[PDB]
C-alpha cells in the first residue's frame, strides 16, 4: 500500500507501459460506425498519468 | 541493533532469507 491515488456509438483506447520503475497511461475517446473491427484510419493517443510504483509488472487482467 | 534488514533500476522486492545490519 506504499503508493496510493484518486481523481456501439463510441470507442474507448489506451496504452500502458512501464519503464524505469514508472508506469504511464495514455488514451483517446473517439465515435465510431462500426464494431467489428479498429478503425481503419489514425488518430493520436494522449498522456494521462505517471505513477512512480517500482513494482514489477509482466501478467494483467481486465474489470468488468 | 539488528532491525535493518538487506537481500533492476528503481526496482524493489519485499518476498522471502534476509541479512540485517549489526
Ligand atoms: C519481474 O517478474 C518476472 C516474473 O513474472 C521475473 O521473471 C523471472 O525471472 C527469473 C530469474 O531467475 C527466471 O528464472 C524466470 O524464468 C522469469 N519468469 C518469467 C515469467 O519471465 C523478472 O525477473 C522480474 N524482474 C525484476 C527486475 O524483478
Amino acid at each position: 500500500c506504499t503508493f496510493e491515488y484518486v481523481s456501439f456509438k463510441n470507442l474507448r483506447e489506451f496504452v500502458f507501459k512501464n519503464i524505469d520503475g514508472y508506469f504511464k497511461i495514455y488514451s483517446k475517446h473517439t465515435p465510431i460506425n462500426l464494431v467489428r473491427d479498429l478503425p481503419q484510419g489514425f488518430s493520436a493517443l494522449e498522456p494521462l498519468v505517471d505513477l512512480p510504483i517500482g513494482i514489477n509488472i509482466t501478467r494483467f487482467q481486465t474489470l468488468l | 541493533n539488528y532491525n535493518y534488514l538487506y537481500r533492476k533500476p528503481f526496482e524493489r522486492d519485499i518476498s522471502t532469507p534476509l541479512q540485517s545490519y549489526g
